[PDB]
């Protein structure tokens, strides 16, 4: 981590020492981007994110990650609105507004 | 005024006839006028703060059921069970017989 | 689900091959429908439904700007919001949210 | 007195030499004297309320990193990263240079 802080990345993990056994189908990456991993990123796309890459467990390139840690296509992400979690294709209408959840937004 | 339960209803589809409960709100004056909110998706907030579950706080006890439904208990005389999709079951001990008011009678 | 042959008449509805195009007349109900040889639909609706109808054909009042009323009772500037608001599902076909297709121009 | 970080150290094995940090406590006087506690196992409490993440509350932001480590931010000038097992990294912007005090110098 100190090396990475100085911008040097070392592939030091190996089967004989300290492999990250990632949950479920997530894939270990030595340099992955955190900005667009979770489906909340879909629900809040205008929240700016410029964070550098980091090692960890990430979903495959075509899938986002939900609350359960399961990798899902963006069509299956829930939508977060006013702090409430709505399922895909959910619709609601209020005195003031009409909304519907699609593709995590 | 031991408790006070309020439901927020929204149109839940395109049809005018499709109206279902989005969120539930519970005042507990005897618990220093706490305000619990049971949200869509079975999240819980207390005094506006999203709380991690289970919550034990005096008489109040909020926890996930095996069905993933939030079960709220307060004392032994009041209980609630919120599935997050729109189903709410409120159970009162006989202690509240005749004392109750609202849509539930 | 039972197939029938033209011409057909029942319960005030008349199916006829008028002028080489499949007609479906509803004089009693105050409407006439037609499908031409190329698949273009047509609906003629009597004056009795002035300002009393709603659907993809819009309401029927000479003001054209207000035709996009959704089933929720609100106008929308997007044709697809309006149309998807007027979708109808069945026990063997549940409607997906339609969206504009990709195109070259 | 923009902030104040305190660590709770316990013996972390049988050996007298094995002492590691169990929990972290952060006071934020500008945020109405909020008292965040980063707990063992990467949980978080705020003013004694266990809280559900991500938390956005004024300048304070708390969220899970891809490593499951809790990352706390307060404005631009203070950041923390708590893995829950005993590793804590505190990053201060140059705004605090010379102003700091404690074990970190
Ligand atoms: C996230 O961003 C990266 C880099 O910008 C991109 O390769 C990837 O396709 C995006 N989406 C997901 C789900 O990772
Ligand atoms: C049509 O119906 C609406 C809604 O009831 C009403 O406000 C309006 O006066 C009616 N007539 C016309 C010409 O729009
Ligand atoms: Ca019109």
């Amino acid at each position: 981590a100190a090396c990475a802080g100085r911008g040097v990345r070392v592939a030091w993990r190996e089967p004989g020492r300290c492999e990250l056994n990632c949950p479920k189908g997530q894939v270990y990456l030595q340099c992955g981007t955190p900005c667009n991993l979770t489906c909340r990123s879909l629900s809040y796309p205008d929240e700016e994110c410029n964070e550098a890459c980091l090692e960890g467990c990430f979903c495959p390139p075509g899938l986002y990650m939900d609350e359960r840690g399961d990798c899902v296509p963006k069509a299956q992400c829930p939508c977060y609105y006013d702090g409430e979690i709505f399922q895909p294709e959910d619709i609601f209408s209020d005195h003031h507004t009409m909304c519907y959840c699609e593709d995590g937004f | 005024h031991s408790f006070s339960i309020v439901i927020e209803t929204v149109q839940c589809a395109d049809d005018r006839d499709a109206v279902c409960t989005r969120s539930v709100t519970v005042r507990l004056p005897g618990l220093h006028n706490s305000l619990v909110k049971l949200k869509h998706g079975a999240g819980v907030a207390m005094d506006g703060q999203d709380v991690q579950l289970p919550l034990l706080k005096g008489d109040l006890r909020i926890q996930h059921t095996v069905t993933a439904s939030v079960r709220l208990s307060y004392g032994e005389d009041l209980q609630m069970d919120w599935d997050g999709r729109g189903r709410l079951l409120v159970k009162l001990s006989p202690v509240y017989a005749g004392k109750t008011c609202g849509l539930c009678g | 689900d039972q197939r029938v042959s033209m011409p057909y008449a029942s319960k005030g509805l008349y199916l006829e091959t008028e002028a080489g195009y499949y007609k479906l007349s509803g004089e009693a109900y105050g409407f006439v429908a037609r499908i031409d040889g190329s698949g273009n639909f047509q609906v003629l609706l009597s004056d009795r439904y002035f300002n009393k109808t709603c659907g993809l054909c819009g309401n029927f009042n000479i003001f054209a700007e207000d035709d996009f009323m959704t089933q929720e009772g609100t106008l929308t500037s997007d044709p697809y919001d309006f149309a998807n608001s007027w979708a109808l599902s069945s026990g063997e076909q549940w409607c997906e949210r339609a969206s504009p297709p990709s195109s070259s121009c």
